[PDB]
């Protein structure tokens, strides 16, 4: 009925990465190649994503055990969680007033209808609102969300993961610190990690209908040439 | 293969 | 003593060419990732750069004969020139007043100092810019300055070049037009044919030492991952 | 092989 010492000191490192790596003001967007509204948001939106990925591998590289990984695994991890991660941490400006996600004025406010204009259609970003709208109404605490994005990264069952009992035993004491939180520190909240549980199912079909319509535009030169050296190598088949 | 990701990984 | 009717179609096509891929507003500049003043201006000078290639293919495009080459040969062409042709075209926004690239207000005002912080040491921008006043004191007609860039692009001695003869064959009837245009078209410029090719000597010895200082870029992903995809394909060493 | 330089030279 009372968190462990290992479990809090879990949530403590989880919850400081990510105030190392999420800027709540969004300040740094001024330095991504200006959105104009062909595909006339691509260059902005990979700018954005760019950055993102740089941050989710900062977070990442302070989850307990994650550095202790092969750099393979490692890349493994990253390269196909990467796209659910930012989903993930995209919710913490989304927003149900607007249906859009709010990073600052008129300018970094980004519509569905601006994602369309990056090379997107609606058959992924119609579950992909869907999903930040039901994502948003969990009303997560900060240390449910910050768990929940570590969970998704540490998943075994992703193509190219070699040590998946290594991976593996750190998500179950990853879930494991997760349901007994819930349980204890969110009044009324038994229901909630089921909810979350699924909505990692979520990101899965997400992630696929993402990266297929990613191959599409990554085979016509002149939209990936549009994109950033760290997209190309991160969303596309290596070793 | 993977530079970049190698790099950021330190 | 009067240009071939055919010279002067050369000199209109390629003068034309010029008009088309080449902004005096430089009004595109403000699409860039901006500029910063750690390498705090390369993703602005990456862009200025990658902008920069993709203008020269538009104008190398329309120079007569340079279609009908194989496709093998107009990339080994532009993959070793495309820095001499744009330190060419550079110099309509070089000024003597400030001995910088004036492209804007403050923003896109080139100093020797900004790039600096791209990464670029004063071994290649102390020539470079001694080059661009030298080059402006020129005061070449628009007619000569763009004979000059199809000349350096169509040279037969470069590395890859498969087709020596054609090629050459081609930068022979271009240096022919400039000679003739000078002699006929520009009163006292009877040493100036001289001069233009003792600057495309100057440019080898500057491609020379930009590809030493970009292989020493290339080689640290930290800032390798700051290029585009174009800037990388185009100053890498493949087929 | 130049991958981006193939489609820009139409
Ligand atoms: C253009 C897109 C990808 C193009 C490529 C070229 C990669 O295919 C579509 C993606 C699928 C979706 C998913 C998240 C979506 C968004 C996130 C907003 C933020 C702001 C802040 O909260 C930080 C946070 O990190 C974050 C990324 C809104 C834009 C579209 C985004 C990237
Ligand atoms: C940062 C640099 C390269 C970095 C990489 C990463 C490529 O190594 C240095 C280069 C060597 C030099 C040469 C020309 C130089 C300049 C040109 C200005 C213009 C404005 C307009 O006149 C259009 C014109 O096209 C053009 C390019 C000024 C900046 C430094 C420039 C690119």
């Amino acid at each position: 009925h009372m968190l462990s010492d290992e479990q809090m000191q879990i949530i403590n490192s989880l919850v400081e990465a990510h105030h190392k790596t999420y800027d709540d003001s969004y300040s740094d967007f001024v330095r991504f190649r200006p959105p104009v509204r062909r595909l006339s948001m691509l260059p902005h939106l990979a700018d954005l994503v760019s950055y993102s990925i740089q941050k989710v591998i900062g977070f990442a590289k302070m989850i307990p055990g994650f550095r202790d990984l092969t750099a393979e695994d490692q890349i493994a991890l990253l390269k196909s969680s990467a796209i659910e991660i930012i989903m993930l941490r995209s919710n913490q400006s989304f927003s149900l007033e607007d249906m859009s996600w709010s990073c600052g004025g008129p300018d970094f406010k980004y519509c569905i209808n601006d994602v369309t204009k990056a090379g997107h259609t609606l058959e992924l970003l119609e579950p992909l609102v869907k999903f930040q709208v039901g994502l948003k109404k969990l009303k997560l605490h900060e240390e449910e969300h910050v768990l929940l994005m570590a969970i998704c990264l540490l998943s075994p069952d992703r193509p190219g993961v070699q040590d998946h009992v290594r991976i593996e035993a750190l998500q179950d004491r990853l879930c494991d610190v997760l349901q007994a939180y819930i349980r204890i520190q969110h009044p009324g909240g038994r229901l909630l990690y089921a909810k979350m549980i699924q909505k990692l199912a979520d990101l899965r079909s997400l992630n696929e209908e993402h990266s297929k319509q990613y191959r599409s535009l990554s085979f016509q030169p002149e939209h990936s040439m549009q994109l950033t050296p760290l997209v190309l190598e991160v969303f596309g088949s290596e070793v | 293969k993977h530079k970049i990701l190698h790099r950021l990984l330190q």
